[PDB]
């Protein structure tokens, strides 16, 4: 065999490390990984608290499905260098504040960041569970401060009917890959924990559409 | 790090005991575990071997069917089940921990040993010397010839030198060859090539006194040379 | 405000300008003298026999 | 003074740009011409270290030229035996977002760091038989992009906060801090004497440091984009830097300028890693387009290719006795070439 | 017993070569994705299609080689060795249904248990169950080693129906279910059907193609025991078996190409 008595026990050690790696990867394949992005003022900090320095993991098991949520807000580096580390997350929860259309260069900057990660080369197959935070504060901000300040071309109502849904069209229009990516917008309720329900129902749709794409059934 | 094994005592022949060594202070799951028997006023003799994960068990030809080595990783205990104890099984049974990877040091820690007085082809390591008298500060040389070249084709020559002080358990001094075990004074040095091996002590001290065994770990069973005692 | 920051960049460029520089001819030919005095002991430039490498099989 | 810089600092960078032209009487590719090429270099994949499940971002040989650690994005750090492709250790990481690893020159320690902003030091020769986290070196405010041991008690890290820092590992305190760069420090490289090290940043400049003085001794700029990789010539008197603009360059420490440029028109992708062979005649470069070209260092010709990866070659390393070249890639396989 | 239309006895043996034209330009281009590997194209549901990619190539030649044999013109037959040419016709027609079955047994657990898909179908499996479709394609290929159309038994002729007909019920329940659960799912999200039309116009075509393949032939081939076999029924059963090479062109093209997975490699 040309393996000494110690060269054979070193290979038994190697094959016992192989199973712990094969097993410890199966235990971390049951977990859905979710990048969390967005110009962080008020929304990103509450949705991870809505669900319960460099990277901030957050576990939450909803309905027999273990989620990991990686918040990268406290990195503060050239995002182009570490963003490929997150290639291969199920989805990209992109928190956004509806209360920043009048703070107007902030809502228009979140649209500049959404367009940056939504159109990376690393995220051509990664959907976006876009949250729109504080629609209560968007209720009475329009009550005094109308729209069209952050969107001059907005020719419409101000009664929150086409007001909010004009935000939801501006982001989803920024998607330059309509075929290989699906934005799943949601207006965060914050009075119920159906926010995790929307994440759960938007992840079970990403996984299935990956499974169907993995087996080539599309 | 400590291996404390109890069980045994006196046993009438044909009986059965259950030696157990309760490891504590190290990753017991990662370590292969030997048993090493030492008859009264005699040499060391390998008994059994259970690797890490229990995926391998070897025995000496003397105990091939009578002894059953087994380990309880969640409990950190090594067991030796004996059946039909013969009078030749009377000895102090040491539990030895050995970890095998590239660059490791097998046989580096030996349990204190549990005594067991029963009522009433292979590499041959030959160090036919005995009772080499010396005084401290002297330079001593010890040799043991192997019946086969312990130099394996991969460059490693598998010769281990052990030191059993009086009343202690053995201590690893030199693994494969000229590799000084951690915690050993560097005055010890190991030399050899092929079938002739030498343990050189540069300046002997008051604690460098006791029987010095050499072991081949080239293939199983593991054979110890007879004792080379150093009395001052 | 930032005069102390532009005060230190000059403090660096003051140091990074008075180095003594040998011309490229004396420092390119001094790299050939290394790559040509060590061409023997590199197994990747002059491929050795299968007897000597440890990765033969 | 023209916002207090252009008075001298903008002309002082022309004293330098005029001194570096005075000392360039002839280029490396003129005097090192009419010498024999190295011939086509067919390196075959001698090993394939399988067992990582995520992308391998970092790799580093041990000084014995046999063992090598590797860090993948799953929270695992594997210490391989390269001759017999066994796994000596598999080290679970607290943070899974590893971007760099390093093996101590004594073989007793290994370091690890990434997006967690920490360089963990792992003790390999423990008495317990497992690998413990001997130290966690925190203090950088950006991701650790590269770490390198000086010895068992000194490690120089480099971070995405535009800062490199020497460390004392017994304590947890950085005894020097190197603060010259205006961009993310992406890679550092110790000189063979461990008294100087170069670092390359996303501001397209590489800076020579002095480990004792802590002072940026020299500054090199030839690239148009980020310097992903940097490696000293084995002499210690030159280094090569690979950047996002698909070009390697050989910079000269005593001449204080760029000696050559290693580019090719079919190549458009960034360079993830770079390394010299022993004697420094071959410049290996790990490209973004799945390959690993082999540049004649004294000439400029790509004298070979190592095209055995199915994904970006994220890290390569030439073993310290020169025998082999290890390349990792985002396909979870270390290939040991030879 | 070979029986051919004497009015145009030439017109039928001549069609043997005309039918064998294709299944060379398409199914040969389908297995070269191993040559265009690192696309990447080699995951557990692409060597199941690779299985039928070759088994559709084996029986593509094994079957055409029989209609140059045909029991009358080219080395008519024997009583012992001829069956191992039968062993080829079952080695492929059952390797096809073995490949076609497994490819619908991972597409079932793909959408039935979508979270636990990666934990079930992997590298270790899908080569085990792979070869088992190539192994019992042979062990179900030799009864006489351990009496109407070629020479073979009528009690074993139904047992192969016991296999192929049963594997075509679990390939229909799988794909029909995958439009059910796709329909319950895709409606619920709009409840809070956009996928069930991108998926209905590819799953109902697999069953339309499948029914025209194994519907008539298995029908006539089971008319033997459910009726009295006449010489007037197998005048076109020789022709009706043309469809067994008809799906020889659709299997590599439906399961691989017109699904847009292969369409990005080209
Ligand atoms: C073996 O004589 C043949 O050459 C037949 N060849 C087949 O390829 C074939 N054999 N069967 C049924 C079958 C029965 C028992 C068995 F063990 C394996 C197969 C077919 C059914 C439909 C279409 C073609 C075929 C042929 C007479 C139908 C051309």
């Amino acid at each position: 065999c040309t393996l000494s008595a110690e060269d054979k026990a070193a290979v038994e050690r190697s094959k016992m490390i192989d199973r712990n790696l094969r097993e410890d990867g199966e235990k971390a394949a049951r977990e859905v990984k979710l990048l969390l992005l967005g110009a962080g003022e008020s929304g990103k900090s509450t949705i991870v608290k809505q669900m319960k320095t460099g990277i901030v993991e957050t576990h939450f098991t909803f309905k027999d499905l273990h989620f990991k949520m990686f918040d990268v807000g406290g990195q503060r580096s050239e995002r182009k260098k570490w963003i490929h580390c997150f290639e291969g997350v199920t989805a990209i929860i992109f928190c956004v504040a509806l209360s920043d259309y009048d703070l107007m260069n902030r809502m228009h900057e979140s649209m500049k960041l959404f367009d940056s990660i939504c159109n990376n080369k690393w995220f051509t197959d990664t959907s976006i569970i876009l949250f729109l935070n504080k629609k209560d504060l968007f209720e009475e901000k329009i009550k005094k401060s109308p729209l069209t300040i952050c969107y001059p071309e907005y020719a419409g109502s101000n009664t929150y009917e086409e007001a909010a849904a004009y935000i939801q069209c501006q982001f989803e229009d920024l998607n330059k890959r309509k075929d290989t990516k699906e934005i799943y917008t949601h207006f965060t309720c914050a009075t119920d924990t159906k926010n995790v329900q929307f994440v759960f129902d938007a992840v079970t749709d990403v996984i299935i559409k990956n499974n169907l794409k993995d087996c080539g059934l599309f | 790090v400590q291996l404390v094994e109890s069980g045994g005592g006196l046993v009438q022949p044909g009986g059965s005991r259950k030696l157990s060594c309760s490891a504590s202070g190290f990753a017991f799951s990662s370590f292969g575990m030997h048993w090493v028997r030492q008859a009264p006023e005699k040499g060391l003799e390998w008994v059994a071997y259970i690797s890490s994960g229990s995926g391998t068990i070897y025995y000496a030809d003397t105990v091939k069917g009578r002894f059953t080595i087994s380990r309880d990783d969640p409990k950190n205990t090594l067991f030796l089940q004996m059946t039909s104890l013969r009078s030749e099984d009377t000895a102090m049974y040491y539990c030895v921990r050995s970890i095998y990877y590239y660059g490791s040091s097998p046989f580096d820690f030996w349990g204190q040993g549990t005594t067991l007085t029963v009522s009433s082809s292979d590499i041959v390591m030959t160090q036919a010397t005995s009772s080499v008298p010396v005084t401290p500060g002297e330079s001593v040389s010890i040799s043991c010839r192997s019946s086969k070249s312990l130099l394996h084709s991969n460059g490693n020559t598998y010769l281990y030198w052990f030191l059993q002080r009086p009343g202690q358990s053995p201590q690893l001094l030199i693994y494969r060859m000229s590799n000084l075990a951690s915690g050993v004074p560097d005055r010890f040095s190991g030399s050899g090539s092929g079938t002739a091996f030498t343990l050189t002590i540069s300046r002997l001290e008051a604690e460098d006194v006791g029987v010095y065994y050499c072991m081949q770990h080239l293939e199983y069973p593991l054979t110890f040379g007879a004792g080379t005692k150093l009395e001052l | 405000a930032s005069i102390a920051q532009a005060r230190k960049l000059v403090e660096q460029l003051k140091m990074e300008a008075n180095i003594d520089r040998i011309k490229v001819s004396k420092a390119a030919a001094d790299l050939m003298a290394y790559c040509e005095a060590h061409a023997k002991e590199d197994p990747l430039l002059t491929p050795v026999p299968a007897s000597e490498n440890p990765f033969r099989e | 003074e023209l916002d207090q810089l252009r008075q001298e600092a903008e002309q002082l960078k022309n004293q330098i740009r005029d001194a570096r032209k005075a000392c360039a009487d002839a280029t490396l590719s003129q005097i090192t011409n009419n010498i024999d090429p190295v011939g086509r270099i067919q390196m075959r994949t001698r090993r394939t270290l399988r067992g990582h499940l995520a992308k391998i971002y970092a790799m580093h040989w041990g000084t014995d030229s046999r063992l090598l650690v590797s860090a993948s994005q799953d929270g695992k750090l594997i210490i391989w035996d390269s001759y017999t492709t066994n796994k000596v250790h598999a080290i679970p990481l607290r943070s899974s977002w590893v971007m760099t690893c390093a093996y101590a020159p004594s073989g007793n320690y290994v370091a690890c760091g990434g997006l967690d902003n920490i360089c963990s030091i792992y003790n390999l020769k423990t008495r317990e038989g497992n690998v413990r986290v001997s130290r966690e070196l925190a203090g950088h405010t950006g991701y650790l992009s590269c770490c390198r041991f000086l010895d068992d008690n000194q490690i120089v890290t480099s971070s995405g906060d535009t800062t490199c820092a020497l460390w004392d590992i017994e304590t947890g305190q950085q005894t020097t801090t190197f603060t010259g760069h205006t961009g993310d420090v992406m890679s550092l490289s110790l000189a063979p004497d461990t008294r100087l090290f170069v670092s390359g940043a996303c501001d397209a400049s590489a800076k020579l440091w002095d480990v004792r003085e802590g002072m940026c001794r020299q500054t090199f700029t030839g690239h148009e984009s980020d310097i992903n990789a940097i490696c000293f010539f084995p002499n210690g008197n030159a280094f090569a830097t690979g950047s996002d603009d698909a070009t390697c360059r050989l910079f000269d420490l005593r001449a204080d300028q760029e000696l050559m440029t290693y580019s090719h028109d079919n190549i458009i992708c960034g360079i993830t890693s770079v390394s010299f062979s022993k004697s420094g005649r071959l410049l290996l470069a790990g490209y973004d387009d799945f390959n690993c070209n082999v540049w004649d260092a004294l000439k400029a010709d790509r004298a070979g290719v190592l095209a055995g990866h199915d994904n970006r070659v994220s890290c390569l390393g030439v073993t310290d006795d020169g025998m082999a070249v290890a390349t990792g890639s985002w396909d979870s396989f270390l290939k040991i070439w030879n | 017993f070979m029986v051919l239309n004497p009015s145009q006895q030439l017109a039928i043996a001549v069609l043997s070569l005309t039918l064998g034209t294709f299944t060379v330009l398409e199914n040969l281009l389908v297995l070269c994705v191993i040559l265009h590997s690192r696309s990447l194209r080699c995951r557990p549901s692409y060597h199941f299609i690779g299985s039928l990619a070759v088994a559709d190539l084996l029986g593509s030649v094994i079957f055409v080689y029989s209609f140059i044999d045909f029991h009358v013109f080219h080395r008519k037959d024997s009583r012992n060795v001829f069956l191992f040419k039968l062993g080829g016709v079952t080695a492929s027609f059952t390797a096809s249904v073995g490949s076609l079955f497994l490819t619908a047994i991972d597409r079932y657990i793909s959408i039935h248990r979508p979270l636990a898909y990666k934990r079930i179908v992997t590298r270790p499996k899908a080569v085990v169950a792979f070869c088992l479709m190539w192994t019992i394609a042979i062990v179900i290929a030799v009864l006489p080693l351990l009496d109407i159309f070629p020479h073979i038994d009528e009690t074993y002729l139904m047992f192969w129906i016991g296999v192929t007909s049963v594997l075509l019920l679990f390939i229909v329940y799988a794909y029909m279910y995958i439009l059910w659960k796709a329909h319950s799912h895709a409606v619920r999200m709009i409840q809070r059907a956009r996928m069930d039309i991108r998926l209905a116009k590819t799953l109902v075509l697999i069953l339309v193609v499948l029914i025209i393949c194994w519907g008539p032939l298995l029908a006539i081939m089971v008319y033997d025991v459910f009726g009295k076999m006449n010489k007037l029924i197998k005048t076109v059963f020789a022709f009706c078996s043309m469809l067994c090479l008809l799906n020889s062109t659709v299997n590599p093209i439906i399961y691989a190409l017109r699904s847009k997975d292969l369409r990005h490699a080209f």
